[PDB]
């Protein structure tokens, strides 16, 4: 659905079927509550608990294609330019993508061979960190977020012997905004997330539905003003 | 005069409620009406439709 498809569509659902009977939101308002929607959606349909179905990213054929058009395979770049201070001994800190939303699978890859990553928490680093050998399995790498300036870091603590030569990333990338017409046009100087013109969805047709819905529903809400539905809608913000 | 009521302006007579509507002296003038919305007025409202 183009934007114009959006805007249009809001009001045979929000505007009491387009009768002006309900309150009538402005484009900029269509905009920031389609935004805060995809977002909403994003975060419900990964997580498996956040939606209905009780299933995650790759739980079915529809998570798989919903979150078709978001994947994105990029390299982390090697940190030297700043030299900072490591929680570990041999950590070489990677910079990571900097439109990242969640990260799903990391490889990297090593004179002994590629290894798959394994997000370490800070339990487990200390649980593993307390025995004689202190080393990964032969076939995974840890990982570990450090001191991060307006991006985002990781120590990869590969086994020692072994120098890193690449790190591959797959991700889900930050959607960009859903707005409905240029909004520098008739209101001064407002953005979204930065960008003040028409934007597309760059999300799969599939979830347009679920995603308009979705602001239909926190448009009604904002606008019953009563705190019960507030708090009540704001717990599927996550 | 009789029973219909006339007007005399710029110097010709104009019978009254005889023209098209909205039309007066052959001019186009708008009409209106203003009304204050002011229901529990202690109270603080959007107005919204």
């Amino acid at each position: 659905m183009n934007v114009n498809e959006f805007s249009n569509e809001f009001d045979v659902l929000y505007n009491n079927i387009m009768s002006n009977a309900a309150p009538g939101l402005n484009e900029y308002e269509k905009s920031v509550l389609l935004t805060k929607a995809q977002e909403e959606i994003v975060k419900n349909y990964f997580e498996p608990a956040g939606n209905k179905y009780g299933k995650g990213l790759d739980d079915s054929p529809k998570r798989q294609i919903d979150f078709s058009e978001l994947i994105k395979v990029g390299e982390g770049v090697l940190n030297t330019s700043a030299p900072t201070i490591t929680f570990d001994k041999r950590a070489k800190v990677y910079d990571l993508p900097a439109d990242l939303f969640l990260v799903i699978n990391e490889a990297v890859d090593t004179n002994a061979g590629t290894k798959q990553i394994v997000p370490i928490s800070y339990s487990d680093y200390t649980r593993l960190m307390s025995r004689p050998y202190k080393e990964p399995v032969k076939y995974q790498a840890w990982r570990i977020i450090t001191t991060s300036i307006n991006n985002i870091s990781v120590e990869l603590i590969v086994n020692s012997n072994e120098t890193i030569t690449d790190y591959k990333v797959r991700y889900i990338r930050r959607p960009a905004p859903i707005i409905t017409t240029n909004l520098s046009s008739e209101y001064g100087d407002v953005t979204i997330n930065g960008v003040s013109t028409v934007s597309e969805c760059e999300l799969n047709p599939i979830i347009h539905s679920e995603i308009l819905q979705r602001a239909v529903e926190l448009a009604k809400a904002a606008y019953q003003g009563d705190l019960q539905a507030s708090v009540e809608l704001g717990q599927r913000s996550e | 005069v009789s029973s219909e009521f006339y007007a005399f302006k710029d110097g010709k007579m104009w019978e009254q409620f005889a023209g098209d509507y909205n039309m007066f002296f052959g001019e186009y003038k708008p009409f209106s009406i203003t009304f204050v919305a002011n229901a529990e007025e202690p109270n603080d409202k959007i107005f919204n439709t």
